[PDB]
């Protein structure tokens, strides 16, 4: 129950102890679900990072976004994922929005308020109901075992989640910085818990 | 859980060499790929075929070799051509299906002959 | 009758199988018409694909519009075609009109707003009156007979005909999207019947 | 006596037999001219093709506008000719307007209302009075003897010629699409006669 | 619904070619082309003659050959120079006059002295 | 005492007989300075050509601004120069303002409204009164002596002269073209006397 | 006690002799800092240059900003330093704003008005407060041991410091040109004395 | 009415060459230029000087050669430099003033020796 | 304070090369790089190892070598790959911390067989 | 009002040179440079040194030459490296101050064996 608008989430160096978690009042088994998020760093040119990770007890990674290098976003729901490229990269503060559904499968990956394609996945795939959302680090259990390769330096927030599919223009809203109820993680109104060296900062990104 | 490989080094330079690769299990929803590993540097990404019609390709050898993604059998083919002498290492092949799950390849050799 | 104003096809994978048809109140043979439709995928750099797919009893395609590797596209009347030249490719969404009459035979292939040449064709040829107008895969036949490597996956929409020769300034209007009456497919009201893997989702293109 | 406003002439193919013939009520010799005009073609990658062509009963080109391959726009006022040099070429609708006179022997180049340099050329030459005025094919005689490589094929409009030098002004008057008062050829009322192929269409340009 | 050419292989390294086809129908509204089909990879189109006064070309063969049109007649021209090693392999001809109906050629190989 | 707002001097070919002259009401030795001009022509990538040349009985090159292949901007204010380096040459208009003082020694090349550098350059020289100001080619005598290498061919106009230092905004109101008071040569009012074949016209450029 | 709106100090030439000294009335321990300044030159291609040197009793570097010969700006904040990339140079005006803080150790390269990344150093180094801030050339010393290598030769000017770490936003004020009150170096109302050959002048830079 | 060439072919790969022509008018007025007729293709223009103050130079080879502009005489000239195999051919030179009025030179023929 | 190199030069053209250095201090904090003498021009700077996660490369040489950063120990690596005769001259590699203290290494020459 | 050279030519193709000028004259306030004089074509600016820290370089021939400027002598520099055969001709050198007074130099030649 804590407000973080206009601030930001530092990770100063590279190193596998330091990270937050965030907590989140679910019961039930997400079905369709869609999340938003800014980021920024530089790592691109170096090795491949972990920008988003969720938990669960039976699968290390319920929903992940990576960064592969040379390749671009990765973004996976299970035992599957698409390979969505990037041909340049270049360095600036990126937002990415993303959504999917059970019923048929679809996903869209909206980066910088453009789209991409739409592509199948995992139709029946139920999502579980208890993680233990990480931000830092890539986990391969319920919240441990790290590898400080995947781990991110640089600063990242604006992050935010719902259990529905959004229609293709309240992403242009959220592009533009509107007002918006969350359902699942609300950045207006948060819980968290960090450990090791991460700082709190106003958002140097616009 | 199993990996093959057949192709062979010792090409002379700028002519073309044919590897391939197979496994025991299907290719659907599995990106299959080349990466190389030269002398000294690192294990770099040659190019690889996308989950769903596309091949992504190594920026450093541009039009350099062809994905030729197998269907209904594992065999991945390069189709080299215009091989030069820094060429030569090792070529690894491998299928990874999500992030920390590749099931690394065991590569063969390339040599360059001037 | 049926509207589908922000609405859009989605085909999610390539198949033979999935497609849908349209009807037409046409019933007199068709001597000059205009087309247009909006359209999004990335099939480009990989093979060819049909966009657009008409059907007459005695020749399969009396008209058609089709993306060759490397050429660009390709407007057929009949047994004859016009090879439109496009250099460089992109990814995003794309508008396209034309139009053709008899008398002349002259065709213009508005493009994201812009022409491109007048050109010559089959002048004097006239169309049919039944068809079977498919969307999903070009027909080698009536509705029937069709090919893998045509199939298209992505999306479209927008789709409109008229049976006479717009001006070029409604070509404007249509492009900046206005209110019009099309005469025999409307978009705004519809038939339509679909098979196989096809969803309808609002239209993410602007 | 008619207008053509918003209309332009269309040449659909390559032949030497379709052309336009244009009659003006000039009487005396002129000393000194301008023309202007709008024309939109792509046979600059394949051949030259002629854009303007006068005649008179001694020299068959008492004033020409010509392209030339990987040259440029050619324009004589007699004996003797300017070689305007054009880098890169692209495909998209051209305005073009010159001047000269007999006192200075000066002449500027108007192109999309930007000017290039001043050149002399054939000071003292005066012009004839009678003349065929042919637009479609370049003429070696008194509007005949023409050869097919030549031959434009596209489209054109917009043609407006004055008996004096205009001011550096109202050329950018013209640009902007303004009403003026011809005085030897007038694109608002003007008299015509066409053989062959050719047609009359609303101005896909601009 | 008939096809026919001429040319040879056993070039050397830099030198021209000419190659020729030939069938049984006029070339009015019909673009006929050369496609391209080395070792491996698949069928390319090396680049074809439009119907109208334009000449289509391969990208990755800039400014390599000439269409060099036929009239009257079917005999389509290349004019090979700076033949290089990555030119062997087989170059079919075609013409094709709507989708789906193309009457494919049968093509001449060529090989590169080095 | 005449006005040439909105006109310029044209040289049409290239001669070393043809050139204007300037003549200024000075009395006193010049000691700080500045001067601002347009000019327009395409002799860059052929040789150099000299803008600007003073004169004097001691010195035949007192104040002296000239363009060198490849080089670029070249001024003088005696035995010394600044070589002003641009890398690339375009066709278009050029605006070009400089100025210099002998306490100081600062130098200041302001191009198409924008500065370079400052510069130093022969502090303690005290600049003469009599002169004459040629304007079409570069002079080794008072007057006379011109090798044809140097000459001009194109168009100029927009001279003015100031006997202080301008601080860095009147220049933006120069380049933005408005009402000021030259002290020494004034484009409103001058006074001149020109030879051979030179032309007055509108000053094509804007 | 004077002002300096809208003025700049010059460096004409390279020399190891010339520099201007600033004086501040700080008393106690610097802790957490920042400064900003606008300064044009272009050393770039040929050596590396000196921005910003600090001085102490103890050490010679307590806080120095320099450029790296193809490498970049260089930030040190004692016997530690950041390597700020710059992959292109050009020719223009430059603003450059950065802070520090012992508690943290963040640092943030404003450049242009836009950030790069946020990196640590040195946490819990405290700042001294005697200091001889020098401009003009890096010192080894307390006010001398000057080499002529990393001497400047340009302009610079809009100098200001502070003793806390700004706000993402007021970065943003200073960059358009607001009003505020620095706390220890105030280019409104600044203490100073220079030696050697130094000048003021207006501003060139916007 | 009149044209007279100079020069030799036979040239070895990457040496220059210098070739020259005359003819029995001035050039006052006249733009005079080279043109390049390889196997095959089809007669292009190599580069030619204008009549006033300029030169223009064809595309493939930019840098290649030099006008030389003659005058109060008629003598042309190229410098020719980097002289590759690709040079083989005919070189025509002619003066046309006024379109359809241009007076073809004879053109010499240049080898490039292996 | 202290520094030792191996490496050695008699390389031929288009070859590899894997030089080396060591010290007797950390790495942490301390950008170390290396630097081209080639004769006569100047000592310029080859490239180097950001202190985090970052590798500047000099813009005559792009992608010509790998900086191979070494962790707990002092051995810097090139990975030198085709080896080409201006390659000739000393390498000099130092680790420079702050400004106007660099501590100056000794440098290996290598010359290029032609 | 004075000048001499030292330098040679007869080098091999790819190798470097090390020319030198001197002359009578401070150098401060005078641009040095050198000029590039072909067969035919015309004399040309090879590359100079600016008065005050900064050196111009010939287009044609980027990252060529070094300028090596002088100071309280007269002994220019240019560090020749990768020469081709095209760099055979004279090399003329002079400092110029002021337009129409650059007291030209002599030069000296340079071939280029192949």
């Amino acid at each position: 129950q804590t407000d973080m608008s206009r601030k930001a989430f530092v990770f100063p160096k590279e190193s596998d102890t330091s990270y937050v978690s965030l907590k989140a009042p679910l019961t039930k088994p997400l079905k369709a679900f869609t999340v938003c998020l800014h980021f920024y760093t530089e790592l691109s040119s170096t090795r491949g990072y972990s920008i988003f990770s969720y938990a669960t007890k039976r699968q290390d990674n319920e929903i992940l976004i990576f960064w592969s290098k040379d390749i671009g976003y990765s973004f996976t729901v299970g035992g599957s994922e698409i390979l969505f490229e990037v041909p340049e990269v270049t360095v600036a503060p990126v937002h990415i929005c993303t959504s999917w559904e059970s019923a048929s499968g679809i996903v869209e990956f909206w980066v910088d308020g453009k789209p991409r394609v739409r592509k199948s996945l995992k139709k029946g795939y139920t999502v579980g109901a208890e993680a233990s959302i990480i931000l830092g680090q890539e986990q391969d259990s319920f919240g441990g075992n790290f590898e400080g390769s995947q781990s991110l330096v640089g600063d990242i927030g604006n992050v935010n989640m719902w259990d529905f599919v959004l229609s293709p223009d309240e992403i242009n809203t959220i592009y533009l910085g509107g007002p918006f109820s969350p359902n699942v993680l609300n950045w207006r109104a948060l819980k968290y818990e960090v450990q090791g060296e991460v700082f709190t900062k106003p958002q140097l990104w616009p | 859980v199993q990996l093959v490989e057949s192709g062979g080094g010792l090409v002379q330079a700028g002519e073309s060499l044919r590897l391939s690769c197979t496994a025991s299990i299907n290719i659907a929803g599995l990106a299959m790929g080349w990466y190389r590993q030269a002398p000294g540097k690192q294990r770099e990404l040659a190019a690889l075929s996308t989950n769903s019609g596309t091949t992504i390709y190594g920026n450093s050898v541009k039009g350099r070799f062809t994905i030729s993604r197998d269907n209904a059998k594992k065999t991945v083919y390069l189709q080299v051509d215009s091989l030069k002498p820094e060429d030569t290492g090792i070529y690894y092949c491998n299928v990874r299906f999500n992030p920390d799950r590749i099931y690394w390849g065991q590569g063969t050799q390339v040599t360059v002959s001037s």
